[PDB]
């Protein structure tokens, strides 16, 4: 099996930029290289075939180069729509083999998250569980830390965080954090806090609520 | 105008076989080209499985050739995959695709992919919990609300919102395994002047369990 290697898996650049994604083969593949774009929704599209040829439909701002074992894709005049993962494929022998992909993030002006905390619902509490939830919406860059504080004391255990893909329209990210514990655990403490630390701010953004209210 | 779409069961018990169908439209599977099964495993590692030519020629990935069978039905213009003895390693999103038969070996049309899970874990409907601000939490310019969809299996879930305003930004957060069962969530933001005036409710559809709940969100 020809092994394909995209040494970079993360890539970040501003709109209008030029970006290169590189692809390397375990052995000479004689220009039978194809490039595919997968969108976060998982739809897949061929960009360029046989090193440099453009698939019908594909913008000329897409181009490819290479010989022997080393190949590269070049996206220039970079576009909001180009948020995807880019895959190279060798088409010289069976089985066809693909690279690991390169995720491309579009840069964006820094943005502080809009944070919201929510207490357990009435219904869940009947069910005997209790989950406190925290949205941290529309921020950049993606890098961010969340702490849960129960009666001031930090909580690591039982926290579920979930990030979204970079927004295809405004280039932001969002995240939900969920602290789950039993109804009894919940009911044995008064205040629940959600601290966000992020580039945009020197001190955390803190939201919380108090059961005694 | 060539289109492929795959379909089949999303959940399959270890040791059983997995059957999928791709349905081609806009093009006869007999005219020309090769028709392929691929899959993408966790960690985005993309693996070709096999094809069936327009002439009926078949070829498999050596790694899989003990357990794989591709067939076709030219009457219905369909092709099929069958992968025997599935383990959990066989959990992936499966993809049908059309390619050059030979020459450049390029996939020029793809299905959207279909996610299949291998587990003995029982199908379960979700619990849907509303997320409204704590009553003391007086707010400002607009308001965020959400659903919590918890304790379900398998993926996936659709969450859709209704309110009044098409100035509603939604976010859907990818699901996560919480001790055997999944959990996901969704946020919506609305002008603070439209709520609690204009009712807001979410709709959480879980096909595997064939279930839909709608939670209204109260102040």
């Amino acid at each position: 099996d020809i092994q394909m290697t995209q040494t970079t898996s993360s890539l970040s650049a501003s709109l209008g930029d030029r970006v290169t994604i590189s692809c390397r083969a375990s052995q000479d593949i004689s220009n039978y290289l194809n490039w595919y774009q997968q969108k976060p929704d998982g739809t897949v599209k061929l960009l360029i075939y046989y090193t440099s040829r453009l698939h019908s439909g594909v913008p000329s701002r897409f181009s490819g180069s290479g010989s022997g074992t080393d190949y590269s894709l070049t996206i220039s005049n970079l576009d909001q729509d180009d948020i995807a993962t880019y895959f190279c494929q060798q088409g010289t022998t069976l089985p066809p083999t693909f690279g690991g992909g390169t995720k491309l993030e579009i840069k964006r002006a820094d943005a502080a998250p809009t944070v919201s905390i929510f207490p357990p619902s009435s219904e869940q509490l009947t069910s005997g569980g209790a989950s406190v939830v925290c949205f941290l919406n529309n921020f950049y860059p993606k890098d961010i830390n969340v702490k849960w504080k129960i009666d001031g004391s930090e909580r690591q255990n039982g926290v579920l965080n979930s990030w979204t893909d970079q927004d295809s329209k405004d280039s932001t990210y969002s995240m939900s954090s969920t602290l789950t514990l039993t109804k009894d655990e919940y009911e044995r403490h008064n205040s629940y806090t959600c601290e966000a630390t992020h580039k945009t701010s020197t001190s955390p953004i803190v939201k919380s609520f108090n059961r005694n209210e | 105008e060539v289109q492929l779409q795959e379909s089949g069961p999303g959940l399959v018990k270890p040791s059983q076989s997995l059957s999928l169908t791709c349905t081609v439209t806009g093009y006869s599977i007999t005219s020309d080209y090769a028709w392929n099964w691929l899959r993408q495993l966790p960690g985005n590692k993309l693996e070709w499985m096999g094809y069936i030519s327009y002439s009926g020629r078949i070829r498999y990935n050596p790694s899989l050739k003990r357990r794989i069978s591709i067939t076709r039905d030219t009457s219905k213009n369909q092709f099929f995959l069958q992968l025997n003895s599935v383990t959990t390693e066989d959990t992936a999103t499966y993809y049908c695709a059309r390619s050059d038969y030979g020459n450049y070996g390029r996939g020029d049309y793809w299905g959207q992919g279909t996610s299949v899970t291998v587990s003995s874990a029982k199908t379960t409907p979700p619990s849907v919990y509303p997320l409204a601000p704590g009553c003391g939490d007086t707010t400002g310019s607009s308001v965020t609300s959400g659903c919590l969809v918890k304790g379900y299996f398998p993926e996936s879930v659709t969450v859709t919102w209704n309110s009044g305003s098409l100035s509603s930004s939604v976010h859907t957060f990818p699901a996560l395994l919480q001790s055997g069962l999944y959990t996901m969530s969704s946020s919506v933001t609305v002008p603070s002047s439209t709520w609690p005036s204009e009712t807001v409710t979410c709709s959480v559809a879980h096909p595997a369990s064939s279930t839909t709940v709608d939670k209204k969100l109260e102040p």
